[PDB]
Formats: C-alpha cells, sequence, structure tokens
C-alpha cells in the first residue's frame, strides 16, 4: 500500500538520472 | 502559511510516504511527534543531517520550545532540508540537458518531448510513467515544464 509508492518515487528518481545521462552522452556526440 | 508551497514541491506519494514514518512515532496520536525523535524519522526517509543540523532545525521549526513538531511543520522543513543538501547538477549543465531535451526551442519541454527523451535509452517508460514525471515537475500546470520548473526537479538528482 506504501511499498508501492515508495517504489513509484524510486522509478521515478531513478528516470531522471537516466535523462541526465542521456542529455550528458548526446552532449559529447556533438562534437 | 508558506506551508502550501512545501506541500506542492512534494509529490502525492511522498507526503504519503512521509506521513507513515511520521505518523508512526506519534502514540499520542495528535498528529505531534517528540523533537527527540526527528533525526530518527528524518532518516526513514533519507535525509541524513548531522547532529549538529539536526539541532540547528529544532531550533528553527519548534522556536517557542514545546518539544514536538507537527506534520505540516515537518512538511516545511524536510523540503527545505531536502533542498539544501541538495547536490545535483549546476544551472549551467542543467540548462544544456534543457536545450537538448526543447527539441522546438519554445521554452518547454512537453509530454511528447518526454517520450522522446527515453528513447534513445534502453528502457520502457510507461504512459503514467511519462505523466508522473511531469507531474510532479509540472507546478503551474500549464501541462509541460520550462527551465525554472526543470531546475527544481533536477534538484540534486544523480
Ligand atoms: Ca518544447
Ligand atoms: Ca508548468
Amino acid at each position: 500500500e506504501e511499498k508501492r509508492n515508495r517504489a513509484i518515487t524510486a522509478r521515478r528518481q531513478h528516470l531522471k538520472s537516466v535523462m541526465l545521462q542521456i542529455a550528458a552522452t548526446e552532449l559529447e556526440k556533438e562534437e | 502559511d508558506q506551508q502550501a508551497e512545501a506541500r506542492s514541491y512534494l509529490s502525492e506519494e511522498m507526503i504519503a510516504e512521509f506521513k507513515a514514518a511520521f505518523d508512526m512515532f506519534d502514540a499520542d496520536g495528535g498528529g505531534d511527534i517528540s523533537v527527540k525523535e526527528l533525526g530518527t524519522v528524518m532518516r526513514m526517509l533519507g535525509q541524513t543531517p548531522t547532529k549538529e543540523e539536526l539541532d540547528a532545525i529544532i531550533e528553527e521549526v519548534d522556536e517557542d520550545g514545546s518539544g514536538t513538531i507537527d506534520f505540516e511543520e515537518f512538511l516545511v522543513m524536510m523540503v527545505r532540508q531536502m533542498k539544501e543538501d541538495a547536490k545535483g547538477k549546476s544551472e549551467e549543465e542543467l540548462a544544456e540537458c534543457f536545450r537538448i531535451f526543447d527539441r522546438n526551442a519554445d521554452g518547454y519541454i512537453d509530454a511528447e518531448e518526454l517520450a522522446e527523451i527515453f528513447r534513445a535509452s534502453g528502457e520502457h517508460v510507461t504512459d503514467e510513467e511519462i505523466e508522473s514525471l511531469m507531474k510532479d515537475g509540472d507546478k503551474n500546470n500549464d501541462g509541460r515544464i520550462d527551465f525554472d520548473e526543470f531546475l527544481k526537479m533536477m534538484e540534486g538528482v544523480q
């Protein structure tokens, strides 16, 4: 019940970490 | 007063979890907990202030000095701490991610642009996922997210 939301926030925090990578990666290829 | 802000700054599932821990140390059942329990409750929800920092906090929230704090007080503070403790990218680097994310360059990142992001990743982001990311990120509710809103959402992220 509250375990889910714990997971929900986790997954979300993770995706944001991914965003930063995708961005970073793409910013290097710009060379 | 300046509470609803702190409430807004936190997601739905966060305030839902924070309560859980809070309520946990609330025997009085009065939506109240002892300041001698703060440090430990804050530990359950990720925060790790140094004992000296926990003392500062206790001084701020409980100024009049009764030895307890409510949940709205917990919120307002938890949020400030979360922010203070932040250790994410700076403005400069975060703005560059932004322009990578804003394909049409309208000053926003929209639902569609959002899913356009995880495509470069080998992950599977559900429709709701995309919607929740935008949900917590969306604060004026314009349906999208601007830079300043992108900052908050990226606050101390690794
Ligand atoms: Ca855009
Ligand atoms: Ca918005």
